[PDB]
């Protein structure tokens, strides 16, 4: 199955829904824990099984180790891949905000987009995903901030 | 039961849009994978 | 966030 970045689909609700986002690189497939839940997942005519993931991450990896390592560099403009539901992939560039947390600081993006926007890769320069979008808070205007949310390899 | 379609290349995009702001945020994560604000 | 509030 090819690299790149996919929609995660299902049958299940009214028509065809889109309920995520996912990166496919190294044979892996790549999406946010609350997208999926865990469940396999069909590709073509294939199957992909759960591998890894964790729910206080919010991340999951299919068909093997989360694979993606790069992170973002504390002072560069990244880009987000959106694929919104129904929409073409568009590419925002933006400087990350910061969550500073107990446990240290992670970078966080300022966008905001549909529910199945899930999952969609953030990148740097060179094209490597520094993590996925979608796992955030509302902030006191009402504006939703994702993190910048990345696994270990 | 849940299925993938490709939609694009991993790609830095040269024209692309720039927006967005770049807060900084006393969060909290909890067990159940929720941030919240501090 | 939509209708995934956080999510």
């Amino acid at each position: 199955t090819t690299d790149g970045v996919y929609r995660v689909m299902t049958r299940r609700l009214l028509g065809s829904t889109q309920v995520g986002v996912g990166v496919m690189q190294e044979g892996v497939f790549h999406t946010m824990w609350h997208v999926t839940k865990g469940a396999a997942l069909r590709s073509g005519e294939g199957r992909l099984d759960p591998y890894w993931g964790d729910v206080k991450q919010d991340l999951v990896s299919y068909c093997g180790p989360w694979k993606l390592d790069a992170a973002w560099d504390g002072l560069s403009e990244v880009q987000l891949l959106a694929v919104p539901p129904g929409e073409r992939a568009k590419n925002i560039q933006t400087l990350p905000g910061i969550f500073k947390t107990k446990d240290g600081d992670i970078g966080a993006v300022a966008l905001d987009y549909p529910a199945g926007t899930s999952g969609s890769p953030i990148l740097d320069k060179c094209g490597r995903v520094i993590g996925l979008y979608g796992n955030g808070v509302v902030i006191k205007n009402g504006s939703y901030v994702s993190a910048i949310t990345q696994g270990k390899r | 039961d849940m299925y993938i379609e490709r939609a694009g290349d991993i790609t830095w995009e040269k024209d692309a849009e720039v927006t967005g702001n770049s807060p900084r945020l006393d969060v909290a994560l909890d067990e159940s994978g929720d941030f919240s604000l501090v | 966030k939509g209708g995934g509030x956080k999510k």
